[PDB]
RNA sequence: AAAGCUCCUUCGACGAGUCGAGUAGUUUGGGAAUGCUGCUCAAAAUGGGAGGUAAAUUUCUUCUAAAGCUAAAUACCGGCCA
RNA sequence: AGGUUGACCUCGGAUCAGGUAGGAGGACCCGCUGAACUUAAGCAUAUCAAUAAGCGGAGGAAAAGAAACCAACAGGGAUUGCCCUAGUAACGGCGAGUGAAGCGGCAACAGCUCAAAUUUGAAAGCUGGCUUCGGCCCGCGUUGUAAUUUGGAGAGGAUGCUUU
């Protein structure tokens, strides 16, 4: 951590204290990927598959249209940032559908 | 009534001071309750597992055998939930599983383990990729042999 | 301006039980005290920062002690609401003067807290003895601890040889500047960053 | 454990296994009654979740509610009055469809306490849930600590009085700048703001 | 292996040769993703593949929920 | 109606270990 | 037998027609959507929500939703006793 | 005997054995539904009012409640109530009018429980009946009842004392 300036204005302000670094709560380890939850995760995408909207998505993503397909993530799933992760997500699926191949 | 046996022999044993481990003998039995065999096949310690055809909700066993082929288990699909059931003295059992067997049942362990490999697994390869289903009436059966028979005529 | 354009006399609230109150209020105090005696009638606060620019000149009474702030006390965490110390897992040490100043705090309360036994029989080793478990005692622990220094002391005296030389350029002067590095911190980074672009595009 | 696959497997419901299973679930409790009883629940994962456990004095009821908005009751559509209250269709009613089912579920079984409840399937028409219900005068439930809480008499009709976690949704039970009106009571919030304090000495 | 009966068409649905791209039904019919499809299933063959048949098992590592003393 | 007071003072195990081995102890503090 | 304290290579499961988005009605001080509900679409894994002006990009700070219990301070034109 | 004998699943019957619900009261409390008179020259926004009436559901209080919070600080730390914030920010034919929240002082303060884990060297859990009160049976349950864990953590490992 950066230490304060010791003024009221301008960057890095605030009374000077000496910081500290905090172990890091275990709430805040929501989001992080465990290795049975990849597995079983995994597996059941075998089990099920695709979703027709994702059928939808890897044809426009073969074909080419990556902004049409961006497009059309966002008017399905609702927003932007959704949008893009879903297309990296099938990127992903379907580089290693052909690579290893 | 053998767990009742077993509990007093135990308190004899603890009572005039030999542990428990003295008198009782490592148990091998079937291994059944449908979270402790999946926990099984998921640590790879089940040799065999059977699974039954009709349980309810099918979402219950249906990931079971991509489970074991992912895992390396053998599996087989087999009839009776019942019939599983009247082997761990309950009702139904919607799964078994053998992790482990005596030295005297070893060899029919292997033989059984090999009769499914390639006698069921090998059958059903190409079938488990297969839809169901599709199949029509009688009278909708009838009615289009009819018609595909005065298509032939004509 | 008169809000009274709604059905105002259905929900007038009058306070002349105010006399009242307070002696129940008093009553129930003094029931609470006496079920609690020996034990003060009521728990240990820290001493914490208020937030905002308003009010962080002064210090106040927390809801409880940090976790951080028993285990470096020492105090376990399931035994200081049962010797009477509150307890707060949400709030966390960001600096090293709060933690200082509580954990003397808990220092302070567990040397001067006696600790009865469970029996009287078997006295344990962290059960305070007989010998010295009768003292002049105290039941208020919000004016036994108390926020001793809530401001910081408005006037001190230093001698004439150690006057600050102060900040160069002036104090209004550094202020106009602070003010306009923090208004300009992001159009110096174009420049930065064009003056890079520029000289890696000429090479 | 096998209810993490299942999990995992219900956040998939427009795959091709998930859809089949719908439908076919869906035909037969359409042919079945509004209101009847399910021997087991039809998703365990969640109604695990949501706090059923396999003990006697847990039970399963199933029940479809017709879904859409609200159409006032008023006799060939004229409401009198101003305009701006006039309007018939398009209204909406301001508590869930899971709340409603809760609600004629409740009232079917009144010796028991509507615990909670979920969804299992839906169509054009109908939408369906399963209600798990506590019977409050079972011995191993007042005998069992983590349940016996509602045996007591502050819990008869929880979903009646939005104390279910659709009735809290509905009522906006949530902390933040969002909830300013309604964290700790509408009506309550509204008439503490709305009374005039007159002190003594004032 | 005790088989049921079978109806004709075993594959899963599929009209590739109609061009509406239009809804969910047409998004699983007319799109045509076989190619895809079997990729996926043959990499996860690929991946898949008395007492050593009693213990003999798979390449991949055990999936344990916690460590286990 | 009312539960009987035993199925209202049931506890579970680990709330009966807590209680157990850290109760409410009997304190004071010095002046 | 259970229980706490100290340290650590590693592991660390965390709630889905739900969140969210569009639209309609209603509501709010909430104003290029404050809350609720209906319909349609429909998630993710350092992910998600929030950070009171709509949007993209890069950061930061906070918590950890969709399961549940819990006395006191609070209200009281009903009932009973003063 | 196998055209037989049974095991399960689902749905029923019984004046079966044991229980529970209804109505009252409703000042206060939790929701739903929901006006108009009135005030703005009149008046369809608005106001009255998220009120009256109507409907469902509790208790001695109810509700809320241990952050998917507030904040932007040198950070506070479940909920509730009072004083202040403040007739302020904000909304509104920006007209009549409407209208909070953070911080701060006080009153009172108390924390917790599940789901997601294999006890697997032993369903260790529970309802009911008969008891001679030692227990024994009929069952529930492995499509999961005990112990363990809940994010503040925990699980495993090390370690030496304490604890009942």
């Amino acid at each position: 951590p950066v230490e304060r300036t010791g003024l009221i204005r301008g960057l890095n302000k605030g009374h000077k204290t000496t910081r500290r670094v905090l172990k890091e709560r275990p709430s805040r380890r929501k989001g992080a990927q465990s290795k049975r939850t990849q597995f079983v995760r995994s597996l059941i995408r075998e089990v099920a598959g695709l979703a027709p909207y994702e059928r939808r998505v890897i044809e426009l993503l073969r074909n080419g249209k990556d902004k049409r397909a961006r497009k059309f993530s966002k008017k399905k799933l609702g927003t932007f940032g959704r949008a893009k992760r879903k297309c990296e997500e099938l990127q992903r699926i379907i580089a290693e559908s052909r690579r290893a191949h | 009534q053998e767990k009742k046996e077993r509990l007093l022999r135990e308190a004899t044993a603890i009572k005039e001071g030999k542990k428990k481990e003295d008198v009782s003998k490592k148990p091998y039995t079937v291994k059944y309750g449908l979270n402790h065999v999946v926990g099984l096949i998921e640590n790879k310690k089940a040799s065999l597992v059977l699974i039954a055809n009709d349980v309810d909700p099918i979402e219950l066993v249906v990931f079971l055998p991509a489970l074991c082929r992912k895992m390396g288990i053998p599996y087989a699909i087999i009839k009776g939930k019942a019939r599983l059931g009247t082997l761990v003295h309950k009702k139904t059992a919607a799964v078994v599983a053998i992790t482990e067997v005596r030295s005297e049942d070893k060899n029919e362990l292997a033989k059984l383990i090999s009769a499914v490999k390639e006698g069921y697994l090998e059958k059903v390869e190409d079938t488990r990729k297969r839809w169901g289903g599709g199949i029509m009436g009688f009278k909708a059966q009838k009615r289009e042999e009819k018609r595909k028979k005065s298509l032939e005529t004509a | 301006n008169n809000h009274f354009r709604k059905h105002w006399q259905r929900r007038v609230r009058c306070h002349f039980d105010q006399p009242g109150k307070k002696v129940t209020r008093r009553l129930a105090r003094r029931a609470k005290a006496a079920a609690l005696a020996p034990r003060p009638v009521d728990k240990l606060r820290p001493i914490v920062r208020c937030p905002t620019v308003k009010y962080n000149r002064r210090t106040r009474l927390g809801r409880g002690f940090t976790l951080e702030e028993l285990k470096a006390a020492g105090i376990p965490r399931l035994l200081a609401p049962t010797i009477g110390i509150a307890v707060d897992h949400r709030r966390k040490n960001l600096s090293e003067e709060s933690l200082a100043a509580n954990v003397q705090r808990l220092k302070d309360y567990k040397a001067r807290l006696i600790l009865f036994p469970r029996k009287s029989n078997k006295p344990k080793k962290a059960d305070t003895p007989k010998d010295q478990q009768t003292a002049e005692t105290t039941t208020s622990l919000r004016t036994s601890f108390g926020v001793e220094q809530p401001l910081a002391p408005g006037f001190t005296e230093i001698s004439k040889s150690e006057i600050p030389a102060g900040i160069e350029g002036g104090a209004y002067r550094a202020l106009r500047k602070a003010r306009s590095d923090a208004r300009l911190v992001g159009v110096r980074e174009k420049r930065a960053k064009e003056k890079a672009e520029a000289e890696a595009n000429k090479k | 454990g096998a209810l993490k696959y299942l999990e995992e497997l219900s956040k998939k419901k427009q795959s091709d296994v998930v859809r089949f299973l719908l439908r076919v679930r869906c035909w037969e409790y359409r042919q079945l009654n509004v209101i009847h009883r399910a021997s087991r629940p039809s998703r365990p994962d969640k109604a695990r979740r949501l706090g059923y456990k396999a003990k006697q004095g847990y039970v399963i009821y199933r029940v479809r509610v017709r879904r859409g908005g609200r159409k006032r009751p008023v006799p060939k559509g004229a409401t009198y009055g101003k305009p701006t209250n006039q309007g018939v269709n398009q209204l909406k009613y301001q508590r869930s469809l899971r709340a409603t089912a809760e609600e004629r579920v409740g009232r079917r079984c009144s010796n028991l306490r509507v615990l909670n409840s979920y969804w299992v399937n839906q169509d054009s028409t109908y939408k369906y849930y399963e209600v798990i219900l506590v019977d409050p005068n079972h011995k191993a439930i007042r005998r069992d600590p983590r349940i016996n809480w509602i045996c007591n008499p502050v819990h008869k009709h929880r979903e009646c009085r939005g104390l279910t976690s659709t009735g809290k949704k509905s009522r906006g039970l949530n902390k933040g700048h969002r909830f300013n009106k309604t964290r700790a009571g509408r009506r309550k919030t509204w008439k503490r703001h709305n009374t005039l304090s007159l002190w003594r000495y004032r | 292996v005790l088989k049921p009966l079978t109806g004709d068409n075993t594959e899963a649905p599929k009209q590739h040769s109609q061009p509406s791209r239009k809804g969910k039904k047409a998004w699983r019919k007319n799109i045509d993703l076989t190619e895809v499809e079997q990729g996926l299933e043959e990499l996860n063959e690929q991946i898949i593949k008395a007492d050593e048949i009693i213990a003999q098992r798979s390449a991949l590592p055990a999936v344990s929920v916690r460590k286990r003393a | 109606r009312r539960l009987s007071k035993e199925d209202a003072s049931r506890v579970l195990e680990k709330t009966k270990k807590r209680l157990t081995h850290f109760p409410q102890r009997k304190y004071a503090v010095k002046a």
